Protein backbone atom coordinates (compact mmCIF):
# COMPACT_ATOMS: atom_id res chain seq x y z
CA UNK A 1 0.00 0.00 0.00
CA UNK A 2 2.67 2.50 -1.00
CA UNK A 3 0.65 3.71 -4.02
CA UNK A 4 -2.30 2.61 -6.25
CA UNK A 5 -2.65 1.75 -10.00
CA UNK A 6 -5.18 0.70 -12.71
CA UNK A 7 -5.14 -1.56 -15.80
CA UNK A 8 -1.51 -2.37 -16.82
CA UNK A 9 -0.06 -3.85 -20.06
CA UNK A 10 -3.09 -1.94 -20.85
CA UNK A 11 -1.22 0.58 -18.59
CA UNK A 12 -2.87 3.54 -20.45
CA UNK A 13 -0.56 6.39 -21.58
CA UNK A 14 1.90 4.97 -19.07
CA UNK A 15 1.65 1.69 -20.99
CA UNK A 16 2.87 3.57 -24.06
CA UNK A 17 5.60 5.13 -21.91
CA UNK A 18 6.57 1.63 -20.75
CA UNK A 19 6.53 0.13 -24.24
CA UNK A 20 8.86 3.00 -25.08
CA UNK A 21 10.84 1.92 -22.02
CA UNK A 22 10.36 -1.64 -23.34
CA UNK A 23 12.42 -0.93 -26.50
CA UNK A 24 16.11 -0.07 -27.09
CA UNK A 25 16.61 3.69 -27.36
CA UNK A 26 19.08 6.31 -26.20
CA UNK A 27 18.48 8.92 -23.50
CA UNK A 28 17.28 11.52 -26.02
CA UNK A 29 15.04 9.05 -27.89
CA UNK A 30 13.46 7.93 -24.62
CA UNK A 31 13.06 11.55 -23.49
CA UNK A 32 11.35 12.52 -26.75
CA UNK A 33 9.11 9.44 -26.65
CA UNK A 34 8.18 10.42 -23.09
CA UNK A 35 7.46 13.98 -24.24
CA UNK A 36 5.18 12.55 -26.94
CA UNK A 37 3.45 10.16 -24.51
CA UNK A 38 2.98 12.55 -21.56
CA UNK A 39 1.72 15.16 -24.03
CA UNK A 40 -1.24 12.96 -25.02
CA UNK A 41 -4.78 14.05 -24.18
CA UNK A 42 -7.80 11.99 -23.13
CA UNK A 43 -8.56 11.35 -26.82
CA UNK A 44 -5.31 9.41 -27.32
CA UNK A 45 -3.64 11.85 -29.70
CA UNK A 46 -0.40 13.64 -28.90
CA UNK A 47 -1.77 16.49 -26.79
CA UNK A 48 1.25 18.76 -27.27
CA UNK A 49 2.98 18.76 -30.64
CA UNK A 50 6.73 18.54 -31.21
CA UNK A 51 6.97 22.35 -31.30
CA UNK A 52 5.49 22.74 -27.80
CA UNK A 53 7.93 20.16 -26.41
CA UNK A 54 10.88 21.86 -28.12
CA UNK A 55 9.81 25.25 -26.75
CA UNK A 56 9.35 23.92 -23.21
CA UNK A 57 12.70 22.12 -23.33
CA UNK A 58 14.46 24.98 -25.07
CA UNK A 59 17.10 22.44 -26.13
CA UNK A 60 18.79 22.80 -29.51
CA UNK A 61 20.05 19.22 -29.29
CA UNK A 62 16.46 17.98 -29.38
CA UNK A 63 15.44 18.80 -32.93
CA UNK A 64 12.35 18.48 -35.08
CA UNK A 65 13.88 15.58 -37.02
CA UNK A 66 14.97 13.75 -33.86
CA UNK A 67 11.63 14.36 -32.14
CA UNK A 68 9.72 13.20 -35.22
CA UNK A 69 11.85 10.05 -35.46
CA UNK A 70 11.33 9.23 -31.78
CA UNK A 71 7.57 9.77 -32.14
CA UNK A 72 7.38 7.66 -35.31
CA UNK A 73 9.19 4.88 -33.47
CA UNK A 74 6.39 5.40 -30.93
CA UNK A 75 3.66 5.90 -33.55
CA UNK A 76 2.15 2.39 -33.17
CA UNK A 77 3.48 0.26 -30.30
CA UNK A 78 0.74 -0.07 -27.67
CA UNK A 79 -1.70 0.34 -29.19
CA UNK A 80 -1.57 1.40 -32.85
CA UNK A 81 -2.01 5.13 -33.34
CA UNK A 82 -0.89 6.62 -30.04
CA UNK A 83 0.17 10.23 -29.64
CA UNK A 84 -1.71 10.62 -32.89
CA UNK B 1 13.46 -10.91 -9.89
CA UNK B 2 10.94 -13.15 -8.16
CA UNK B 3 8.24 -10.86 -6.80
CA UNK B 4 6.49 -7.55 -7.35
CA UNK B 5 8.46 -4.38 -8.13
CA UNK B 6 7.94 -4.22 -11.89
CA UNK B 7 10.42 -1.33 -12.00
CA UNK B 8 13.37 -3.49 -13.02
CA UNK B 9 10.99 -5.77 -14.86
CA UNK B 10 11.58 -3.65 -17.95
CA UNK B 11 15.34 -3.98 -17.49
CA UNK B 12 15.05 -7.74 -17.04
CA UNK B 13 12.89 -8.10 -20.14
CA UNK B 14 15.26 -5.93 -22.19
CA UNK B 15 18.32 -7.84 -20.98
CA UNK B 16 16.70 -11.22 -21.66
CA UNK B 17 15.52 -10.14 -25.12
CA UNK B 18 19.04 -8.93 -25.80
CA UNK B 19 20.14 -12.18 -24.21
CA UNK B 20 22.11 -9.99 -21.80
CA UNK B 21 20.91 -12.07 -18.81
CA UNK B 22 22.19 -9.39 -16.46
CA UNK B 23 20.95 -7.62 -13.33
CA UNK B 24 22.12 -4.74 -11.08
CA UNK B 25 22.41 -5.21 -7.27
CA UNK B 26 21.04 -1.68 -6.63
CA UNK B 27 19.23 -1.61 -3.25
CA UNK B 28 16.38 -3.65 -1.79
CA UNK B 29 14.34 -1.24 -3.93
CA UNK B 30 11.97 -1.42 -0.94
CA UNK B 31 14.84 -0.69 1.55
CA UNK B 32 15.68 2.24 -0.71
CA UNK B 33 12.01 2.98 0.02
CA UNK B 34 12.74 2.29 3.72
CA UNK B 35 15.38 4.99 3.39
CA UNK B 36 12.59 7.11 1.93
CA UNK B 37 11.43 6.16 5.47
CA UNK B 38 14.46 6.51 7.78
CA UNK B 39 12.19 8.46 10.16
CA UNK B 40 11.75 10.46 6.96
CA UNK B 41 15.55 10.00 6.39
CA UNK B 42 15.94 10.98 10.08
CA UNK B 43 18.31 7.99 10.31
CA UNK B 44 20.75 8.23 7.36
CA UNK B 45 24.12 7.62 9.12
CA UNK B 46 24.24 5.29 6.08
CA UNK B 47 28.02 5.34 5.35
CA UNK B 48 27.62 3.85 1.82
CA UNK B 49 31.13 2.67 0.77
CA UNK C 1 32.35 6.42 37.48
CA UNK C 2 33.20 7.72 40.95
CA UNK C 3 29.99 6.29 42.43
CA UNK C 4 30.59 2.87 40.89
CA UNK C 5 34.22 2.90 42.02
CA UNK C 6 33.34 3.90 45.60
CA UNK C 7 29.75 2.75 46.16
CA UNK C 8 30.00 -1.00 45.55
CA UNK C 9 27.26 -3.42 46.60
CA UNK C 10 24.89 -6.01 45.19
CA UNK C 11 22.55 -3.22 44.04
CA UNK C 12 25.19 -0.48 43.81
CA UNK C 13 27.03 -2.45 41.11
CA UNK C 14 23.82 -2.37 39.04
CA UNK C 15 21.55 0.42 37.72
CA UNK C 16 24.45 2.88 37.57
CA UNK C 17 27.22 1.42 35.41
CA UNK C 18 24.44 1.00 32.87
CA UNK C 19 23.90 4.75 33.11
CA UNK C 20 27.67 5.28 32.85
CA UNK C 21 27.92 3.15 29.71
CA UNK C 22 24.91 4.87 28.15
CA UNK C 23 26.52 8.25 28.79
CA UNK C 24 29.85 7.05 27.39
CA UNK C 25 28.13 5.82 24.24
CA UNK C 26 26.13 9.02 23.79
CA UNK C 27 29.42 10.87 24.10
CA UNK C 28 30.81 8.56 21.44
CA UNK C 29 27.64 9.32 19.47
CA UNK C 30 27.95 13.10 19.82
CA UNK C 31 24.49 14.04 18.54
CA UNK C 32 22.36 16.58 20.36
CA UNK C 33 20.17 14.58 22.77
CA UNK C 34 17.39 17.13 22.20
CA UNK C 35 16.64 14.96 19.14
CA UNK C 36 14.35 12.86 21.38
CA UNK C 37 11.68 15.52 20.92
CA UNK C 38 12.59 16.83 17.50
CA UNK C 39 11.84 19.89 15.38
CA UNK C 40 10.79 18.34 12.03
CA UNK C 41 8.64 15.36 10.99
CA UNK C 42 8.54 13.12 7.89
CA UNK C 43 5.50 13.30 5.66
CA UNK C 44 4.47 10.43 3.47
CA UNK C 45 5.19 10.56 -0.22
CA UNK C 46 1.96 10.30 -2.18
CA UNK C 47 3.56 7.13 -3.51
CA UNK C 48 3.94 6.15 0.14
CA UNK C 49 0.29 6.59 1.24
CA UNK C 50 -2.27 4.46 -0.68
CA UNK C 51 -6.01 4.57 -1.37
Amino acid sequence: LPVYQGETTQTLQDYLMWQVELTPFTDTDRAIATSIVDAVDDTGYLTIQIEDIVDSIGDDEIGLEEVEAVLKRIQRFDPVGVAA
Amino acid sequence: VKSDDVNGRTKMYKNIVDGNHQMEPGMPESFNVLLKEIRSLGINIELED
Amino acid sequence: REELNETNSETKRKKLTKRIKLLEAFVQSGNKPEWMILTVLPVLPPDLRPL
